[PDB]
């Protein structure tokens, strides 16, 4: 069960170099590739994420793409630059210049056939092929554009796999460019048709929870990405290390997945950093179901839980979570859907992350998600209503029924959120 | 990779790309020679200077320029001035007789006789590039070639490159130093031709220019090297971008993005500070706030225009300097809740912001004092439209009585070109109207 990895445009690759940053010293492997970890458990499920070369040397099953080669000549020069395999480092010249055509229709369509070989490769060497996870911004070109684009085509070679993603959605309060709602407008039209799960990781809530809760006057991109990088690192551990859990991408979505349009997640972590008390399983659990460690800059209150899923990293009382778990039921017992019976789910890992006793990870599918696109819709339309910058996009040739028929789609995604929460036994 | 292409036109254009090019061979350390000694690639490389310069095996720096007029003493003194050796002879084109400030002298007469040549020199130029961006090209609109000839070529470019991008730095006519009474004419005619093949222009008003010198540098009476020297300064904070690279650099083309909702809105307002004379300068050192405050202030602004009764579709501002994100955030916050700044119902009102960490040099001798930080602000207003309703009414007083026109049409033009090119700039004018009323 060998997991594909793909990190695509500026963002993408930043977030999927500290994501492998992460997971690598977790398994004790060093810049170069050399295993030099205590225990055997960092190795049992290395391949999941590694394939073993020549030397004893384990190398990131990850393509690396792009349309211009300054974010990937930064990650072959950053910590852990040489890890990856020089033939799996895929760009054009051009760029996408934050244009969703661009990616997806023109200049992206020139490079995808050369990054769907590397993909033959690394599957080809697959013992039995799980799925694919991609990391990427919806606001962009590359990662937004191409990135759908990539999803398209491996769905048609692969149509039997799971294809998840970790999607960074834009805002405006951490923007780079005016035209990002109508670039994540036209990826999430592609996202609910060819993922089974996509972690709607909020670039609002990274700022918000950088500034107001970790207190940081002036936050950076890689502020943000140390969050994300330990979510990932959180929501993985099911796979990467050896519990009785006899995880697989298809059984957990299958767990988390009622409608296949719903797949959207809200991803969650606790403790928040950026100390040493140790933090005790209360507080834990009551972190991760609050709204200000949510990633996803949405009210749950203001939704309801179709499934839960909560991940504790450490050595502690599992009767203790179990019971703290069942205490925070009743807590929100109203936020829970009782049409299906016992959706909350609870997973252990006894090796905890880097500097840290405890923690925990929270992944949850609410209606309240619907709250996210909504926002993209309102800005998508304050814009649309006047064509504005269009011009951009229909000199790449694209047609202004496009730009309409994705509204909609997303606004039909936003009243079957609305249906679900409303619903009663 | 990701070359630049500039294209000087005419008196004004050629004198400003003077001192651009002066000044860029002072902020990348380049001699006038060519040499440049902390570049240790030989003749070539993929440094951010090297989109504004090739490199020879012997290890000159070119620009990657051309100069162009129709008559040859404005070129003739590059031919003999500091700054000979950079260019190789090629780059400076010269005609015989110029268009006498007549539009169409510039693009039919005149202009024809030389126009190939000019595009078999880009050309020359073009196929030293692995993947050229676009062109910049310096022109006035006053000039019988700065107008003329300039609408032709940039016709003859869109066709010879695509859609590949151009944009332009273009003088704006003002009585102080325009001498010549057709002026409006020729703007009204550049403007029109030229607008289907712009994607973007930076327009820049002389009596902007010319009140700055004169209230901010104590210049009794500024000469055109006092107004390019400045003109320099507002260019190259607009191209820094691309020709120095960081972590907090934005690229020119990510400014675009945000600066044109519609292709013939591409008319961004440009402001600059601070503009100090150096006795002032000293035991004055000015803030991020500060600077950041004066890019709101009318006095500072390349073209005399009133943006608090306007609305914006855009607001970039591009430091260089000692500057961080902190201080420029808090100064940012400061102005929001303190000037007249309404944006249309349509656009988000956030800033785009850039910081260059190269810090701005003044040429020798000049007027303008060395500061630690300077800003541009590059803003879609539509009080631009102000511009095109001053000098379309000067176009109406003497259109009306048909005055000058029988020199434009005894070298082959019709009065249908006239009107045409005034009922565009109606449109235009009306454009700015409509893009600033609110929703419904
Ligand atoms: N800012 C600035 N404007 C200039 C400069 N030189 C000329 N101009 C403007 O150019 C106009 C006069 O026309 P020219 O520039 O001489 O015309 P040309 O482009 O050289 O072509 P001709 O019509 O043949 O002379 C006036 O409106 C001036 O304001 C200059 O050095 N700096
Ligand atoms: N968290 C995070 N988000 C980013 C980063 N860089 C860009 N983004 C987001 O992506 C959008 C810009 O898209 P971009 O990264 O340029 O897409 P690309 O052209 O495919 O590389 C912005 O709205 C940002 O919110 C980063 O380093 N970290
Ligand atoms: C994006 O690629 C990946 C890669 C690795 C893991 C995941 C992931 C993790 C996860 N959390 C743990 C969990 C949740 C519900 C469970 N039920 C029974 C065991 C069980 C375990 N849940 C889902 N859906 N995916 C997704
Ligand atoms: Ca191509
Ligand atoms: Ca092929
Ligand atoms: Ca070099
Ligand atoms: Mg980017
Ligand atoms: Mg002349």
């Amino acid at each position: 069960r060998e997991i594909v990895h793909i990190q695509a445009g500026q963002c993408g690759n930043q977030i999927g170099a500290k994501f492998w940053e992460v997971i690598s010293d977790e398994h004790g492997i060093d810049p170069t590739g050399s295993y030099h970890g205590d225990s055997d458990l960092q190795l049992e499920r290395i391949n999941v994420y590694y394939n073993e070369a020549a030397g004893n040397k384990y190398v990131p099953r990850a393509i690396l793409v792009d349309l211009e080669p300054g974010t990937m000549d930064s990650v072959r020069s950053g910590p852990f630059g040489q890890i990856f395999r020089p033939d799996n480092f895929v760009f054009g010249q051009s760029g996408a210049g934050n244009n969703w055509a661009k990616g997806h229709y023109t200049e992206g369509a020139e490079l995808v056939d050369s990054v769907l070989d590397v993909v033959r490769k690394e599957s080809e060497s697959c013992d039995c092929l799980q799925g694919f996870q991609l990391t990427h911004s919806l606001g962009g070109g590359t990662g937004s554009g191409m990135g759908t684009l990539l999803i398209s085509k491996i769905r048609e070679e692969y149509p039997d796999r799971i294809m998840n993603t970790f999607s960074v959605v834009p805002s405006p309060k951490v923007s780079d460019t005016v035209v990002e709602p109508y670039n994540a407008t036209l990826s999430v039209h592609q996202l609910v048709e060819n993922t089974d799960e996509t972690y709607c990781i909020d670039n609002e809530a990274l700022y918000d929870i950088c500034f107001r809760t970790l207190k940081l006057t002036t936050p950076t991109y890689g502020d943000l990405n140390h969050l994300v990088s330990a979510t990932m690192s959180g929501v993985t551990t099911c796979l990467r290390f050896p519990g009785q859990l006899n995880a697989d991408l298809r059984k957990l979505a299958v767990n988390m997945v009622p409608f296949p349009r719903l797949h959207f997640f809200m991803p969650g972590f606790a403790p928040l950093t950026s100390q040493y008390r140790a933090l005790t399983v209360p507080e834990l659990t009551q972190q991760m179901f609050d709204a200000k460690n949510m990633m996803a800059a949405c009210d749950p209150r203001h939704g309801r839980y179709l499934t839960v899923a909560a991940v504790f990293r450490g050595r502690m009382s599992m009767k203790e979570v179990d019971e703290q778990m069942l205490n925070v039921q009743n807590k929100n017992s109203s936020y829970f859907v009782e049409w299906i019976p016992n959706n909350v789910k609870t997973a252990v890992c006894d090796i905890p992350p880097r500097g840290l006793k405890m923690s925990a990870t929270f992944i949850g599918n609410s209606t309240a998600i619907q709250e996210l696109f909504k926002r993209i819709s309102e800005q998508f339309t304050a814009m649309f209503r006047r064509k504005a910058f269009l011009h951009w996009y229909t000199g790449e040739g694209m047609d202004e029924m496009e730009f309409t028929e994705a509204e909609s789609n997303m606004n039909d995604l936003v009243s079957e959120y609305q249906q679900y929460q409303d619903a009663t036994a | 990779m990701r070359e630049c292409i500039s294209i000087h036109v005419g008196q004004a254009g050629v004198q400003i790309g003077n001192a651009c090019w002066e000044l860029y061979c002072l902020e990348h350390g380049i001699q006038p020679d060519g040499q440049m000694p902390s570049d240790k690639t030989i003749g070539g490389g993929d440094d951010s200077f090297n989109t504004f310069f090739s490199e020879t095996g012997a290890g000159k720096h070119v620009p990657r320029a051309v100069f162009v007029d129709l008559e040859p003493t404005v070129i003739d003194e590059v031919r003999t001035g500091t700054y000979r050796q950079l260019f190789h002879p090629e780059q400076l084109i010269t005609g015989k007789e110029d268009a006498a400030n007549n539009y169409a002298r510039g693009h039919y007469t005149i202009g024809k006789e030389i126009i190939d040549l000019v595009l078999d020199r880009i050309r020359k130029l073009a196929d030293q590039c692995t993947g050229l961006q676009g062109f910049l090209v310096f022109h006035s609109f006053g000039g019988g070639t700065g107008s003329g000839f300039t609408s032709l070529l940039m016709e003859r470019l869109s066709v010879d490159y695509g859609k590949k991008s151009k944009l332009e730095f273009s003088i704006y006519p003002a009585p102080q130093v325009s001498t010549a009474v057709v002026e409006p004419y020729n703007s009204i005619l550049t403007t029109h031709t030229t607008l289907e093949h712009s994607d973007c222009a930076f327009m820049v008003d002389n009596e902007a220019i010319y009140d700055i010198c004169r209230r901010n540098l104590d210049i009794e009476r500024p000469t055109y090297t006092n107004l390019n020297r400045l003109i320099s300064q507002i260019v190259s904070s607009i191209t820094a971008s691309l020709r120095f690279d960081g972590a907090l650099n934005v690229d020119l083309t990510e400014f675009q993005t945000n600066l044109v909702p519609y292709p013939r809105i591409h008319f961004p307002l440009a402001t600059y500070a601070p503009v100090i004379s150096a006795e002032k300068a000293y035991h004055e050192q000015l803030s991020v706030a500060e600077i950041t405050n004066a890019c709101f202030e009318p006095a500072n602004q390349m073209v005399k225009c009133d943006p608090r009764h306007g609305k914006y579709m855009a607001c970039c501002l591009l430091y260089r300097g000692d500057v961080v994100p902190k201080d420029v955030n808090a100064a940012i916050a400061t102005i929001k809740t303190k000037r007249s700044i309404q944006f249309v119902d349509w656009c988000p009102t956030g800033f785009k912001v850039g910081i260059n960490y190269q810090p701005p040099t003044v040429v020798p001798g000049g007027d303008l004092a060395k500061v630690q930080r300077a800003v541009c602000m590059l803003s879609n207003t539509t009080a631009i439209a102000e511009a095109w309703a001053r000098l379309d009414h000067k176009f109406d007083l003497m259109y009306a009585k048909r005055a000058f026109v029988h020199w434009y049409v005894g070298e082959g033009m019709e009065e249908g070109e006239f009107s045409e090119a005034r009922e565009d700039m109606a449109a235009l004018e009306k454009d700015y109207e409509e893009v600033g009323v609110d929703s419904v």
